[PDB]
């Protein structure tokens, strides 16, 4: 079935960076969008933009302005996030979630349908 | 139909000669296509044959 | 190029125009569709185009 | 361009129908119909609960309904049980390829 396998938890120094990845399985990941969200233990859910698997174009949400980059590799169906310039405010739980179907004929990225999510990962800053 | 575009940049040249040009595009980019119903097309194009 | 990827059917073209005062030129940019721009050149100069 | 306004928590006797409301700016929910509800159990990834406020997703029992009007929308849950003890979030399309997620609200049971 549709699974999303994430990496393990990690803790880094202030100003450092951490790489987060999510692996697709059970479906053709090249036909669906992929979004990310962060949630601190007691706060809401902050949304980060999608990454297209085919052309590799990326969108980023506000309040990042480049402190987070997104890349992919289609040979193993895996996405990677590089989270740079860590601060204590970045202590949170991260998840990947699969988005909607990509149709090549209209913009569908704005359909917040997330039916399959990874197990998530913990990111802590000391 | 066609997809979204951001806006029309307003650029002024010399004595108030305003013109507009296609600026940036948000968000993603798509076609640029036309759709036609098949089953109507089929029998219409065939009826052309019978006449 | 665009904020989310790139586009193949348009080009982003840097300009060289006159300001509202006929004393100065200023930098500008607009996007155009590929079929409306011709590379006016004596050789393969991919950085010199004309409307 | 802030988050959607949500209650902190709700409560209800077993069997009682509960209504949860989310309020935003007309630019988000008055413009389009791209609204979804999510519920998340503590320590687990979230699950999708609603399509197009009044559309049911697959794999969902016939206990959840809802509607939208103007600049707000809401979810209605009939036959309240212990299983519905979960956190709830609203989220909607903002335009410009952006999505808003609400603050969220906690459900309690009696
Ligand atoms: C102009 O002409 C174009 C050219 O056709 C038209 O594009 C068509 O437009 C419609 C909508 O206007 C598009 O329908 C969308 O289709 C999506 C495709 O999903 C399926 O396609 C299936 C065929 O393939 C399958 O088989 C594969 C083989 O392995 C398999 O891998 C694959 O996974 C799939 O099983 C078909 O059998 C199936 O029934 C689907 O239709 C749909 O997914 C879209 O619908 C979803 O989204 C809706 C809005 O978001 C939602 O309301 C639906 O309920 C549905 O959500 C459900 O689907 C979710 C998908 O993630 C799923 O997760 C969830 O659980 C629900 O089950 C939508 O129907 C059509 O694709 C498109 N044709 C293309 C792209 O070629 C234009 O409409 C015309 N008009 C204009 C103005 O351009
Ligand atoms: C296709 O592209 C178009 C063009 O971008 C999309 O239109 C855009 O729609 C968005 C909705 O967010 C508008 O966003 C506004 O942002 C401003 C600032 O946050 C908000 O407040 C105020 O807006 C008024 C103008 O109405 C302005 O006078 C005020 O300065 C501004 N701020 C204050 C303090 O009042 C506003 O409420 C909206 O949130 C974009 O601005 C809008 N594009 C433009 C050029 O305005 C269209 O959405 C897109 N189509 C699709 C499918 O998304
Ligand atoms: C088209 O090309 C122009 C020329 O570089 C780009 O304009 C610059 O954009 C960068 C980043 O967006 C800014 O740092 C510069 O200040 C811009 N120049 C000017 C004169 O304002 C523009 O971004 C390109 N646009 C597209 C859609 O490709
Ligand atoms: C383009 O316009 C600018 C405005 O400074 C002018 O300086 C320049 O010479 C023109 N062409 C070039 C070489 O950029």
């Amino acid at each position: 079935q549709v699974q999303l396998v994430q990496s393990g938890a990690e803790v880094k120094k202030p100003g450092a960076s951490v790489k987060v990845s999510c692996k697709a399985s059970g479906y053709t990941f090249t036909g669906y969008y992929m979004h990310w969200v962060r949630q601190a233990p007691g706060q809401g859910l902050e949304w980060m933009g999608w990454i297209n698997p085919n052309s590799g174009g990326t969108n980023y949400a506000q309040k990042f302005q480049g402190r987070v980059t997104m890349t992919r590799d289609t040979s193993i169906s895996t996405a990677y996030m590089e989270l740079s310039r860590l601060r204590s405010d970045d202590t949170a739980v991260y998840y990947c979630a699969r988005g909607g179907w990509i149709s090549l004929y209209y913009d569908s990225s704005g359909y917040p349908n997330f039916d399959y999510w990874g197990q998530g990962t913990l990111v802590t800053v000391s | 139909t066609r997809p979204n575009n951001n806006t029309r940049k307003s650029v002024r040249i010399g004595p108030g000669q305003t013109f507009y040009a296609t600026g940036d595009i948000i968000g993603d980019i798509k076609q640029a296509h036309c759709n036609i119903s098949e089953e109507k097309w089929n029998d219409t194009l065939q009826k052309v044959g019978i006449e | 190029t665009v904020k989310t990827g790139t586009v193949e059917e348009m080009k982003n073209c840097s300009f060289n125009t006159t300001t509202e005062i006929r004393d100065k030129e200023k930098k500008e940019y607009a996007l155009f569709y590929k079929p409306d721009i011709v590379p006016l050149s004596e050789t393969n100069n991919t950085s010199e185009y004309r409307l | 361009q802030s988050a959607l306004t949500q209650p902190a928590s709700v409560s209800g006797s077993p069997g009682q129908s509960i209504t949860i409301s989310c309020t935003g700016t007309s630019s988000d929910v008055g413009s389009y119909n791209l609204v979804s509800w999510y519920q998340q159990h503590p320590g687990k990834a979230p699950k999708l609960m609603i399509y197009e406020v009044s559309k049911r997703p697959s794999g969902v029992s016939n206990r959840f309904s809802g509607s939208k009007s103007g600049n707000t929308a809401s979810l209605t849950i009939s036959g309240l049980q212990a299983e519905d003890e979960a956190d709830y979030y609203c989220c909607s399309y903002a335009g410009s390829s952006t999505v808003i997620f609400g603050g969220g609200t906690k459900l309690t049971v009696l």
